[PDB]
């Protein structure tokens, strides 16, 4: 999901 | 509540670049023909800008006359006078082009002029007659 | 914080009751505004206690110990309040020493499906409320889709990898309980084009800037504008994001065209100035003549030649006057074309070397979600996104596999079992599984109930990998296909010497086309170990699964070699490719919001099925097949801590039903 954005 | 700082998106837009298949890339064209189109008219008119501008070279420079400075008189010299019936006859109502030809008189001087000799010079039949023309 | 920052731990809001508090104690919540603050707090209090001492089991009585007055006052409602605490998972959950051994005689049978730590983590559960737990797992190992290659003394995730923030994390109690080895991830990320440049600040800063207001941008159009349909089917991110893209040229584009057009508005200004000027300096190329000739008759004159004279000498210098102050005109809008022509606008919106930095920016988000943005839901792809945890992400440096395992401590785990088929009814459930080395070899076991762990993927194949019986209804099928499961892989890379910057975490490369931005588009440093870890996303995780590890390998050397030097890069001596999708037991990495999806089938996965009845007339039977994972979790899908949330959701759930909720009255 959007949180594993880096 | 409004999208963000440099970034441009009315609901109009989005549903001209959505409206089928390609309308993307369509109006994109459009609007690169259209640049096109306008570039090249920019050069059309800047090469006919160019060459009114040499047309002007040299300016009006051969053609300017000194300037004549000369103190206002009181007094109307039968030639002032003269000068004066013609003037109208020429310009009419125009009290400061009168009052450049003839060149030491004021421009209410002038206005005078017009209310003193208005018998002895007929400037009735002088204005009528500049009207006519 | 204190007893606050606990319910903030918990997920639970430290003022209000939640909506499951309101069904276990509806008494309290439609009651008096002095005894739901009284609840909270005990409530608050009692995680309080078993946040600050996670390894230890809290008791009734300890937890009665510690309060004051008029909080202890009550002890039954102490007692519903540590219950329900206790049974839905929020205190003494994990690994924590009993204080009182495990209850003599077991009540209930229940079959799990499946290992993953959503099953273990329900799995421990039930064993501690007292039930006969055996759980099924098809591979030769625990924690499923939590796998840690290991050799020598190299060790690397090829699963689950990162902790997303602490604050509100359960893996925050889990971390504390098993021998975790957390170390924070470093932002900083540098980039790599394809020749092995790396990108300077000034592209990166402006590139990755335009990245994030491109996305406000798809969040605007979804929800201010209502961009959600086009031609009946579902807008997804990946059209929204060229729908921007492409109104932001749209705009580059107008702006020039009203910019030049606002030069020709000048440029022709300028033109009918100049006829004029022009057309007066013939005027006054004539009227000099004349002039000329009237003073070439010598005095004495009569006054009508001396009137002509100084006729003409006022009809010059007036005539002069005009064109100066014409001059005067052509001089101000002469340098106003200079000034317009100094500054015209953007040139293009962005250029090819642009286009693929931000196309990085892009497989990042790829990665994230696991699946090419095309498939992504634009109205719900990120709507987990207000139950994100706060915290810096960590990475787990021992091995995220330290924690399956941890779990599956004093558990009846059967592996190599695969279950083909699930059986229910009324009075019970049958499971039907096999050896997974030799498949003839057949196995039955008879339980009361059956939690269902099995990856979206797998509940996804066609034909079927498993079978129910009686088949699954119809709204349960619906939200199985409608869900996405992506994708997305890892390769391992094992050197003897460090060659890349020890303070950098993770740099990546940007691929040469948008068709292959996710391929190997980023590298980790982590570990102890010199070993770096390469991700395959997008479009490119799919395709790269059917390339060979020595091709694989190759590209990643290529590339390696390429940032570092040409000699500077040894050759790898351990070397790990995940395939994910091909992986029969996962088919694929994690499910995503797909475009015709919502949060809410991600409810619709959770709900649990009850048979029909054996014999027509009888009452309504008891719910016996139960599911949780990964895609149950409406708010932490996707995730370790959704599995692990899922499972103790589930346990709370079967407990309640075969055990009996105790604590309602
Ligand atoms: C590459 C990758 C990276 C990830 N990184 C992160 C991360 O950094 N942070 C994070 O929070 N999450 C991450 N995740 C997600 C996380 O690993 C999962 O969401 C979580 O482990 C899923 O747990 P689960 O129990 O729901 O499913 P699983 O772990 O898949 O458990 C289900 C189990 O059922 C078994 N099974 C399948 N079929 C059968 C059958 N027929 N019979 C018996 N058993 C069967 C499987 O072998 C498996 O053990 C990542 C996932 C992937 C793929």
């Amino acid at each position: 999901p959007k949180s594993f954005l880096v | 509540r409004k999208p963000p700082k440099g970034m441009f998106l009315s609901q109009e837009d989005v549903e001209a670049v959505s409206a089928n298949a390609t309308a993307a890339t369509t109006v994109l064209r459009q609007l690169d023909m259209e640049l096109v189109s306008v570039k090249r008219q920019i050069q059309n008119i800047k090469q006919t800008n160019s060459a009114l501008k040499e047309k002007l070279d040299g300016g009006i420079e051969p053609y300017r006359l000194p300037e004549v400075i000369q103190k206002c008189n009181a007094r109307w010299t039968t030639e002032e006078q003269l000068l004066a019936v013609q003037a109208i006859r020429k310009y009419g109502r125009d009290f400061q082009a009168i009052s450049d030809v003839i060149g030491n008189k004021s421009v209410v001087q002038v206005k005078n002029f017009f209310v003193n000799y208005r018998r002895r010079f007929n400037i009735d039949e002088v204005l009528q007659e500049w009207e006519a023309e | 914080s204190g007893v606050e920052g606990a319910a903030f731990q918990s997920r639970l809001p430290h003022d209000r009751m939640t909506s499951q508090e309101a069904a276990c104690f509806p008494d309290i919540i439609s009651g008096p505004q002095q005894t739901q603050k009284v609840f909270l707090f005990i409530r608050n209090r009692t995680l309080q206690l078993w946040l600050d001492n996670p390894k230890i089991q809290l008791t009734f009585e300890a937890t009665l110990q510690q309060l004051e007055a008029p909080y202890n006052s009550d002890t039954v409602l102490v007692h519903r309040v540590h219950s329900y605490l206790e049974r839905h998972g929020l205190i003494n959950f994990g690994i924590y020493k009993r204080i009182k051994p495990l209850p003599t005689k077991k009540t209930g049978k229940v079959i799990i499906i499946g290992s993953g730590v959503s099953g273990l983590a329900a799995a421990r559960q039930l064993q501690s409320f007292g039930m006969d737990v055996t759980l099924l797992e098809a591979r030769d190992r625990v924690g499923g889709r939590v796998a840690t290659f290991r050799k020598g003394n190299y060790v690397a995730d090829l699963g689950a990898m990162v902790v997303t923030g602490l604050g509100g994390n359960p893996m925050a109690v889990v971390s504390k309980q098993v021998n975790m080895e957390l170390a924070k991830i470093k932002q900083k990320c540098p980039l790599y084009e394809a020749n092995g440049q790396a990108v300077p600040k000034e592209k990166d800063e402006m590139v990755e800037q335009e990245f994030n207001r491109l996305l406000e941008a798809t969040s605007y159009l979804s929800h201010q504008l209502d961009f959600n349909v086009l031609n009946n089917k579902p807008v997804s991110l990946g059209q929204a994001l060229e729908v921007v893209i492409q109104l932001q040229e749209k705009h580059v584009k107008d702006e020039q065209i009203e910019h030049w057009k606002k030069i020709v508005k000048t440029q022709e200004e300028l033109k009918e100035l100049l006829n004029k000027m022009v057309n007066l300096k013939e005027k006054i190329k004539e009227l000099h003549q004349q002039y000329k000739e009237a003073s070439e008759v010598k005095p004495p004159r009569d006054i009508t030649a001396e009137f002509l004279v100084k006729s003409k000498h006022r009809d010059l210098t007036a005539l002069c006057k005009e064109y100066d102050e014409l001059a005067e005109t052509q001089g101000k809008l002469e340098e106003k074309l200079q000034e317009l022509e100094a500054n015209p606008p953007s040139d293009v919106y962005l250029s090819s070397r642009d286009r693929q930095i931000l196309d990085w920016h892009f497989a990042n988000l790829e990665f994230a979600n696991a699946t090419p943005l095309s498939t992504l839901s634009l109205k719900h792809w990120d709507q987990d996104d207000d139950f994100e945890f706060t915290g810096s992400h960590l990475t787990v440096r021992n091995g995220y596999s330290c924690v399956p395992v941890a779990l599956a401590e004093g558990l009846d785990i059967k592996l190599n079992t695969a279950v083909r088929q699930v059986r229910y009814t009324a009075s019970g459930c049958e499971v039907i599984a096999v050896n997974t080395r030799s498949t003839s070899q057949t196995f039955i076991y008879k339980c009361d109930a059956v939690l269902c762990t099995l990856p979206l993927g797998v509940l996804k194949q066609q034909p079927p990998a498993v079978q129910f019986v009686p088949p699954l209804p119809e709204w349960k099928t619906s939200a199985v296909q409608r869900m996405g499961f992506g994708n997305l892989n890892k390769v391992v890379l094992c050197f003897d010497r460090v060659f890349w910057d020890p303070s950098v975490n993770l740099f990546g490369h940007v691929g040469s086309t948008t068709a292959s931005r996710g391929e190997l588009f980023l590298f980790w440093n982590l570990y102890k170990a010199p070993i770096l870890l390469a991700l395959v996303a997008g479009e490119a995780a799919g395709i790269m699964e059917n390339i060979s590890d020595d091709v694989i390998v190759g590209r990643c050397l290529a590339i390696l070699k390429g940032i570092f030097g040409s000699s500077a890069v040894p050759q790898p001596k351990e070397t790990v490719v995940s395939r994910w999708r091909a992986d029969p037991w996962a088919r694929g990495s994690y499910s995503y919001v797909a475009a015709g999806s919502s949060g809410n089938d991600y409810d619709l996965m959770a709900q649990p099925i009850t048979p029909g009845p054996s014999i027509p007339g009888a009452p309504q039977p008891i719910p016996r097949l139960f599911f949780a994972g990964e895609h149950t979790i409406r708010n932490y899908p996707a995730t370790v801590h959704g599995a692990l949330l899922s499972g103790l959701r589930e346990a709370g759930r079967i407990a309640d039903q075969f055990l009996g909720a105790m604590y309602t009255l």
